[PDB]
This record gives structure tokens, C-alpha cells and sequence, in this order.
């Protein structure tokens, strides 16, 4: 129904604008949330044009046609959260609904090269982890390879020097009939890769 | 004190 | 002076039922529209149900995933907003939020029955629904692996450089996280609490 | 992913007893240093007390205004904090607060046993301590609002007729009983209703010029 | 209450104003800040020699020297409008800690509006049941700063703290409580207001 | 976290004169 873009990237001091498309959005106005990981939830505008006192006032709607959209002016670091936009479900009718989900991300901080590292199961185990580490922006493309063909992979989060990091898990039995596995990391068109055999 | 379903669909009316 | 505190929240099984709780306090609660917002666990915000006012008979409207198994009442007494979900899946996992509901609705260009915003926010309560129970984790050199409820804390040597990974809720229903001149010339702690698990490695 | 959730307050007469309850969650609970902070209402923050971790013995720091009277405890295995409250005084009022403790100690700057520093909070728990009961407000018009005046507890709600109205927040005035006014603006050349439910009492007063 | 600061400061929009914490303690020990909304759990802005928590915008900043620790907002914005507060140790190597007295950090982001004062004689059926109550209404005026005096005649009580109002501005009330023969031992009663400098007045009489 | 956070900043202290 209400659907939005999924991830949208802003440089700092820059403009970016979320968008929202949905049948009910002729006939209805808009609301629109902020949501950070550990926070409740927060209204940022609603309606034909009302923004919440406390709310900074680069936050701003637009509705026409099948279109809502926030625009943010001059985005900030401490504008990467999660924004929904939230209407009616139909024309005309009780239920509200929210959005999928766009999730802005900042860029504030120099790119880094993930550092990719696998283990094989110890022996311990027998009687796959692949680790990304130092990267940013958080976001990396995990692939998984056995021998030359194509698994729990986990979100990036903070680290201690403010780049992110993030793990990937493979599943086996008791490994022996294969040659060698491979973890594809992808960051910024940029792929590393780390194999493993037995 | 009255029915917002109510009132929003009679406030529609007015209008026209 | 809003505020708002969820509470009910906690571990129960598939087919079980579960009472949650939201008191409200600071402003007009016998008049103000309230909403159960739910969140799964690293995905979106989705509508539960609200419930209405005095002057609508103070009837409530359910969500499509929700319809039949989930019941909102109210307490003006108590100032307690109620959330009964009855024969619960894994599915309807998260964080439930109670938001105060506004009523909006442009004279010129609305269309009826107006818009819901949700002006004020608790910060939630957690439910998580899974058929496991407890279990203690298995502590393998390079791992943790293959354990419930969250949480466990890894330490090293009874921190320079140490990064702990956020756990992945496997397909099992269980959890796993994980955390060159020097390397023979020089012990992690696995401590579980649900399970008194505490377990160290070289 | 840190929460706090402060909860067990309410209303005491003065030399009543009280415990509250920090159930927190996130971190490694065990080690952390917690702290209770008290905001007496319109004035500003107060160290009440904090705990220690293992390794200190769990030794706890109380303030004086505060010793003697209050007690902090932890029960790890359920990641909770309690401070007891014992002969609880007037002066106690406020809201109360739990917030996880750090270390900070500058290796060449510094001097024992360093500072301490509060990083996550919680929302905090409202603890009223007073010597009155439930009393039934004495609404009286303005010529030209309504006076609702010697009325406690709080709250209570005024309506006008079942745009320029507002009713104001309530003075704890020096007898213990609260007041406040409902003033509204109307042109010159042109019924208050007040409900206080702890007191079951409903008064509709008209304004005459 | 070793931590001096200052009760309250003004700062212009995206201006920089630096909240100031004094204390002896201070020379030995260093200061943590922390940033408390009304209604709202506090931050934790600033520790140690130079830490700043993740998610706070790089405008804070700390600086100290001798007794003095200091906070500075680089670019105060609306936001930024909140009680400021610090903490350190309440004496040298004690195991104690302290908050400061805090600072009203008010911004300047709304158009400064002029107190509208009222006063309200006491009502008749008010002083039959042997009671007397003088209102003061001060609504529409901003910022949320007022002063409040009561003068019997000519020669010099209860109020609210400013809080907001449905136009975003501010609004507070000040009661007088006299016995009923009181109202008639002197010839006016009036409601000094003093809102940026500029002092308002409103009499009423029997 | 073994040691006393109290006894810790009493010896460095020590060790930097």
C-alpha cells in the first residue's frame, strides 16, 4: 500500500528527500516517524503542514497526487534513523498503516576496507565464520561460495571507533566432500574475498 | 463528545 | 508532562497468550485515542489496532494480520491502556508500542474519516515468542553458539582492539554471536545468566 | 539496546516507607556501577547514591542529607537495583532516578579516585511525600475564568461549555493543597466545568459579569 | 552544591555560548555534562578530558581550567534549548558525587512576544466564605522568563512556572492569599511584571 | 573488573612521580 524506497545514502550539510507512494495518499495526508535503534519512535510532520514543537525545522512535507515526500534540509549526523510514513490503508477507511521503511544513512566519515576473516569449524566442533570488520559506510553484500558455486549473516553495528562491523555464519554437516569455501565481501564495488579447505 | 466518524462525513457535506 | 510506560512483556510460547499493559499519565487520558504499534526485531513499524473515544462508542479497529487472536480495551479508572493477544506465533515477535493518538481532518481538502498520527511514544516492552526454552551456549576457539534466551557477555582475560558481534537468531531458534609476534608468547569468558553457564577458554 | 525501567512510586505520608526498582538490561549488569539521582519538582538534579561492582565489594556511597535513611541493593540475577526508602521526609519528593555509571580516571592528569559519569538514564519513577488527604476542589468565578483553589490531589480537568481558553499548571501553595486558574479570553462586546475525580466532585460554576 | 553555575543563560539562534561550572573540587577532578529536557531522561553530552558520546552532534565541546569547567554550544539551535548540568566529585579524592546547581539554556528562535497582564479582584462569593485570592493572568509573551511582584499600595504569594500555551507561547499565573479584611485595610493591590527589562503593571481596587 | 577501582587510581598515582 504505502510503499517507500528502502535505503536512501545523504552526504552531510546536504539535501534528501523520502519519498512515499500509495493509492490512499489522493485522498489522505501523511505522517511521518523517526526510529533509531534503543528509541521510541518520534512525529516528525502530519497533516497539510504541522511540524511537532521541538522538531528542527528542516523537517518539512509535501503531498500531491499518489506522492508524499520529507525533505530534510541540510541533513546532519544525527538524522540516520529509520523515517515511516504512515496514512490510511484505503480511501475512506479506519485502519492506518505504515510504510516499508527508508533507511537514511549519512555519510560523515572516511570509506574504510572491511577486514574479512574466516575460520573453519575446530575440531572441537566436529567431534564457517566469517568476521567484517573496520568498514563504513555499514553496508556490505555477503556471499557465500562452496568450492566454485554459490547461511545466517548478521546487521552491521557500531564498533569502538565509530566504523561498524558485522558477521556471517554458515550452517554444515560434518565440510569433508568439498575442496574449499569462500566468503564474498562486497563494499563499494569493491569485493574481498578469504577461502578456507579442509 | 460526538462521533469523529460522524462528524468528519457531515462536515464533508457542508462543503458541497 | 506525557507520560508513557508498557509493561506485560517477556518470553512465551507459540499458542500461548500474553496481557500487555500501557498506564498513561500527564494529560487527558479519558478523551485521548490510544494505539498499539508493534516492531519485529530489525524490521519496520507496523499498526496494531487503536482504540477510540467516548463519543465513538469506544469501539476499536484491528489490523488484518491481527483480526481475531488480539483485543484492545481501555481503563479511565486506572489510566491502563490494555493489548490481550491470544494464541501467539513466532511472527508477532516485538517490541509493542502504546502511542496517543490525534485526530486530524482538513475541512477544504481532507478526505473523511481524516487522518491518525501518533503524537506521543512509550518506549516499549518486549515480546518474543519462540517454541525454545533455556539453553546453555557451547564455547568453541577460532565461538559461542547455540544458546537461549539473550543475552551472553564475552570478556577477554578475566579490551584493546576486542569487538563483540550482535548475535543472529538462527533457523534453530537459538542464538550466536562471536568476539603476530605475540601469539605464543601469550583466555576468553562466556558467562550465560539464564542458564548460570559460565565457561572460559584458552 | 540499553533500557531502564524505574517503577514502585506513588503517594507516602511523611516517615513512610518505599522501595523502588530499576530492572535494567543490555550491558553486563554485574560489573556496572548504577547510581540513583533524585529532581525535586521545578528544581534541579541530586546524587543520591550509587553501587559498586565485585570487585569493590559492592560498597555503597550515600549522600548526607541522604544517610541513615535510605539503603541501595542489587539483585544480579534478575538485573534489577533497589533503593529502600525509610522515615521518607517532605524533602523527598521528586522524581527519581537510575543511570549506569562510568569510570573515568586520566592516567596523567587524573587523581583518585577519578570522576564518574552517567551514561544511560532512565526515564525515572515520581515519588510524592505529603501530609494531606484527598480534599475536593472550592471553584470561585472571575469576572470579567474560575478559581479552582484548595483542591488535592492532582488532577483535575476544566472545560468550558461541555479558542482563548487555557487553564494553567497548578501551585503547590505552602498549606500542601494545589491551585491553579482557568482564564478565558472573549471579545467584550460578548460555564466552567471542573472535574476532580480523586475526590469524586464535579462543579459547574457560571462566570456573571 | 560544590558545582557553582550559572542559573540561567540566553544564546541566539546559531550563535555560540558557552555554560560555565565552577568548583574546587574542579582543580583535581574533571566535569561531566549533561543535557536534561523537560520530561525527558537526561544525556550524558560530555566526559572526561575529551570524550563525546556517539550520537551527539559534534557542536559540543568541553574545555576546563583551574576551578572553572566549561561547556560550549557552537551554534545553538532549537533543540539545543534544554537545562544544562554538570557533575564531578563534591571534594578531592572523596568517593562522592554531585551534581551542579544547572543552567536554563533559553534559545532565541521565536519572535519575542510582550506579556498581556490581567489581574483578577477576588469574588464575591469568594470573601463570604471568609477567604481572599488576588489572580494575576500573564499569557502571550515569550521567552518563558518573568518577574512577579505584588505591591500593597505602593510598598511590596504563589506562581506558576511559563509553560507553553496552544500559540507556542508562553503563559503563567500568580496568586496573592489575603484574609478578606485585608483586601479593605489598603487602597490598591497591583501585579508588577518585569518581562526583558520592560515592566508591566495592572490595579485593582474595592 | 577484579581489582578495586579504589585502590587502582591510589597506585597510579604513585606511578607517575
Amino acid at each position: 500500500e504505502l510503499t517507500q524506497d528502502p535505503a536512501v545514502s545523504v552526504a552531510l550539510k546536504q539535501t534528501v528527500t523520502i519519498t512515499c507512494r500509495g493509492d490512499s495518499l489522493r485522498s489522505h495526508y501523511a505522517s511521518w516517524y523517526q526510529k533509531k535503534p534503543g528509541q521510541a519512535p518520534v512525529l516528525l510532520f502530519y497533516g497539510k503542514n504541522n511540524r511537532p514543537s521541538g522538531i528542527p525545522d528542516r523537517f518539512s512535507g509535501s503531498a500531491s497526487g499518489n506522492r508524499a515526500s520529507l525533505t530534510i534540509t541540510g541533513a546532519q549526523a544525527e538524522d540516520e534513523a529509520d523515517y515511516y510514513c504512515s496514512s490510511r490503508d484505503k480511501s475512506g477507511s479506519r485502519l492506518s498503516v505504515f510504510g516499508g521503511g527508508t533507511k537514511l544513512t549519512v555519510l560523515s566519515q572516511p570509506k574504510a576496507a572491511p577486514s574479512v576473516t574466516l575460520f573453519p569449524p575446530s575440531s572441537e566442533e566436529l567431534q564457517l565464520v566469517c568476521l567484517i570488520s573496520d568498514f563504513y559506510p555499514g553496508a556490505v553484500t555477503v556471499a557465500w561460495k562452496a568450492d566454485s558455486s554459490p547461511v545466517e549473516t548478521t546487521t552491521p553495528s557500531k564498533q569502538s571507533n565509530n566504523k561498524y562491523a558485522a558477521s556471517s555464519y554458515l550452517s554444515l554437516t560434518p565440510w569433508k566432500s568439498h575442496r574449499s569455501y569462500s566468503c564474498q565481501v562486497t563494499h563499494e564495488g569493491s569485493t574481498v574475498e578469504k577461502t578456507v579447505a579442509p | 463528545l460526538w462521533n469523529w466518524f460522524d462528524i468528519t462525513k457531515w462536515l464533508w457535506y457542508i462543503k458541497k | 508532562e506525557v507520560r508513557l510506560r508498557e509493561s506485560g512483556g517477556g518470553l512465551v510460547k507459540p499458542g500461548g497468550s500474553l496481557r500487555l499493559s500501557c498506564s498513561a499519565s500527564g494529560f487527558d487520558f479519558d478523551n485521548a485515542w490510544m494505539t498499539w504499534v508493534r516492531q519485529p526485531p530489525g524490521k519496520g513499524l507496523e499498526w496494531v489496532g487503536r482504540i477510540t473515544g467516548p463519543g465513538e462508542g469506544w469501539s476499536v479497529d484491528y489490523a488484518e494480520s491481527v483480526k481475531g487472536r488480539f483485543t484492545i480495551s481501555r481503563d479511565n479508572t486506572k489510566n491502563t491502556l490494555y493489548l490481550e493477544m491470544n494464541n501467539v506465533r513466532t511472527e508477532d515477535t516485538g517490541y509493542y508500542f502504546c502511542a496517543r493518538t490525534g485526530k486530524y481532518y482538513d475541512f477544504w481538502f481532507g478526505y473523511p474519516p481524516g487522518e491518525e498520527y501518533f503524537q506521543d511514544w512509550g518506549q516499549g516492552t518486549l515480546v518474543i515468542v519462540s517454541s525454545a526454552s533455556t539453553k546453555g551456549p557451547s564455547v568453541f576457539p577460532l565461538l559461542v553458539k547455540d544458546y537461549f534466551p539473550e543475552p551472553v557477555t564475552v570478556s577477554w582475560n578475566s579490551t584493546s582492539g576486542v569487538h563483540t558481534f550482535p548475535a543472529v537468531l538462527q533457523s534453530s531458534g537459538l542464538y550466536s554471536l562471536s568476539s603476530s609476534s605475540s601469539l605464543g608468547t601469550q583466555i576468553c569468558n562466556v558467562n550465560h545468566k539464564p542458564s548460570n553457564t559460565k565457561v572460559d577458554k584458552k
